[PDB]
RNA sequence: GGUGAAAAGAACCCCGGGAGGGGAGUGAAAUAGAGCCUGAAACCGUGGGCUUACAAGCAGUCACGGCCCCGCAAGGGGUUGU
RNA sequence: UCGGGGCUUAAGCCCAGCGCCGAAGCUGCGGGUCUGGGGGAUGACCCCAGGCGGUAGGGGAGCGUUCCCGAUGCCGAUGAAG
């Protein structure tokens, strides 16, 4: 029978963020969100790495983005269809725009959510200086 | 009979689920002055009495 | 130890005794008592008419003591029903169900 | 020393003398069979052909027998059509012993 | 001679209603059971056959994962043992990776060598 | 339509207005106690094991894990988290 | 809204190349069954190869309930049927 995993400590990583394609960037922290590039892989208990990002405003966009990206925000109620171009995005929490990113290629089910959670990111950079920091690019 | 109908046989659960707040709550009561009987607040009482 | 005693045959519907009942399961024998004295509804009646007999029961015929026991356990089961006629509008014969019930009451020592 | 080993078309490690359950063999009750096939060992015997050369993994057939009776059943919708059917797996109790590369 | 249904039909139902014991509501305590188990019953057979693909994935990606913290890609690794001739490694064992990680890391460094 | 071999059909005490119960007693048998032999299923209910309040569904099936229970062991059963 | 996130010397389009994924197709190991063929005083059974989705529909082989012979028998209070 094949491998059957146990507990593991989180692995903590940081990561950058200047001059990176939004897509490109976003591939690899969904990824090594969940614990698909250890060999001991589990998509049953999920126990991806801890990603936190910094330096989210540095993000590179090419070509027509920053004026044709749109994004959607839909309420229940009539005509609540508000929709924002990216360059505002970043001028509010800039955050956002990398966040629905990687929560865009993560799962859709429960545990995604959950991996979700074990990413990061702000701008400054400056994390919660909590403990592990394993920089990566 | 007439335009308001049930579409469905409600299941077993569900209809438990709805007497969820039915359950019943007991009285209060408290030690009279008179006998160690518990009367209602604010209130006389058989087989006991009162004053004033 | 435990005492038990029932009310079969009991004119009044399961489901409205059940809250009564529910209200007694697993409490001190006076405590219940003052319970249903002040509780306002009709299936307290039947069930502190049972209750009470189920403490001579265990007085009685059981060697129990009153000061100490209380309710291990209770339920009422739903016994047949006494089905009627019912004229209804246009001449629709519904028929009406006046259930019955079956009040169980197990009294039992407390501890030592 | 964990050793590989291919037979009954499905092939899996085997450690130095342990219970091990293997699809049906030609083989005497409670007999000894060897199994030529062997891939790797403890000391990393890289096999350099698809098996390894002078190599064996011996183990003592300790019986046969047959398993779990797991229910197989077609069903089709709007078609008269259902099959109920069982089958159990045959197999057998394969007792490791020599592991001698 | 009359032949009453008799017990026949009892049996047939039990029997049946005893397999689907364990499901919901009256799925699990009437003819509605019988319905469910022709669903369940060609659920268990197509999902014995995505059991197998399942596990093939499973282990591919734990291959995968591990000669690519060596450095290469799965295509890689593969193909220089299809190359090298080693049916040794099949991809269930790859699990090596786990298991005595210096085993699959030679088993690597053959691979590099077996390509050029 | 059916108690039981036989009425031996439950004297007497206890709770209770009664009904109905708890003792005692008869009987081989009282969940054979009186529309009472056998008592299946739907349906109602109490107690216990496991489970659930960030979740999306023909309700199952396939895998892994936790918890509870049987076994000298491996293993088997119940539950369901993903 | 391109299935979605996203993608710009591409994650787009055209040309050429090597490698891999991926079905219940194929191979591997095991078991069924039917058919043809071989061993065979030996009926028997062993071995080889191939077919085996399937509605109307035809064909074939079984299980089970009621009753009769079997019964002036056998099982049965050390417990039949259910
Ligand atoms: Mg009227
Ligand atoms: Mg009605
Ligand atoms: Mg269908
Ligand atoms: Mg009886
Ligand atoms: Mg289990
Ligand atoms: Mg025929």
């Amino acid at each position: 029978k094949t491998y059957v995993p146990k507990q593991v400590e989180p692995r903590w990583v940081l990561i950058d963020a200047e001059g990176k394609t939004l897509g490109r960037l976003a591939t690899k922290i969904a990824t090594l969100l969940r614990g698909k590039h250890r060999p001991d892989w589990t998509p049953n208990v999920a126990m991806g790495d801890f990603v936190v990002v910094v330096n989210a405003d540095k993000i590179r966009v090419t070509g027509k983005k920053l004026e044709q990206k749109i994004y959607t925000r839909y309420s229940g109620y009539p005509g609540g269809l508000k929709k924002i171009p990216l360059e505002k995005m970043l001028a509010t929490h800039p955050e956002r725009v990398l966040e629905h990113a990687v929560k865009g290629m993560l799962p859709k089910g429960p545990l995604g959510r959950r991996l979700f959670k074990r990413l990061k990111v702000y701008a400054g950079p400056d994390h919660p200086h909590q403990a592990q920091r394993p920089e990566k690019l | 009979a007439k335009h308001p109908v049930p579409k469905k046989k409600t299941s077993k659960a569900r209809r438990d689920a709805r007497r969820s707040h039915h359950a019943l709550t007991p009285p209060i009561l408290v030690p009279c002055p008179e006998c160690k009987a518990m009367k209602p607040p604010h209130t006389v009482c058989p087989e006991c009495g009162y004053y004033a | 130890m435990e005492a038990k005693a029932i009310a079969r045959y009991v004119r009044i519907s399961p489901r409205k005794v059940r809250l009564v009942v529910d209200l007694i399961r697993g409490k001190s024998l006076e405590e219940a008592r003052n319970i249903l004295r002040y509780t306002n509804k009709r299936g307290a009646y039947f069930v502190a008419k049972v209750l009470e007999s189920a403490a001579a029961n265990a007085v009685n015929n059981h060697d129990m003591l009153e000061d100490r026991l209380y309710v291990k356990a209770a339920y009422v089961d739903e016994g047949p029903a006494l089905k009627r006629v019912l004229p209804r509008a246009r001449g629709r014969a519904d028929i009406i169900k006046k259930r019955t019930s079956h009040i169980t009451v197990i009294l039992g020592e407390k501890h030592g | 020393m964990f050793a590989i080993v291919k037979t009954g078309g499905k092939q899996y490690r085997v450690e130095p003398g342990l219970k091990l359950r293997v699809e049906k063999l030609d083989a005497e009750p409670g007999a000894t069979v060897e199994l030529p096939v062997l891939l790797l060992g403890g000391e990393k015997t890289v096999v350099g052909t698809p098996v390894v050369e002078g190599a064996s993994v011996v183990a003592e057939v300790l019986g046969h027998g047959r398993g779990k009776k797991i229910l197989v059943s077609k069903f089709k919708a709007k078609v008269q059509y259902r099959r109920k059917k069982g089958h159990r797996q045959p197999y057998t109790e394969l007792l490791i012993k020599e592991i001698r590369g | 001679p009359r032949a009453k249904t008799g017990v026949v039909r009892r049996r047939k139902h039990k029997k049946i209603l005893k397999l689907a014991k364990g499901y919901w509501g009256l799925r699990s305590k009437s003819r509605k059971a019988r319905e469910t188990l022709f669903a369940a019953g060609n659920y268990a057979y197509a999902h014995r056959k995505r059991r197998k693909r399942d596990f093939r994935r499973l282990w591919i990606v734990r291959i995968n994962a591990a000669c690519r913290q060596h450095g290469l890609n799965y295509s890689t690794f593969i193909h220089g043992l299809k190359k090298a001739g080693i049916e040794v490694d099949r991809k269930n064992l790859a699990d090596l990776a786990v298991r005595e990680p210096q085993v699959f890391a030679e088993l690597v460094e053959r691979a590099k060598a077996a390509q050029g």
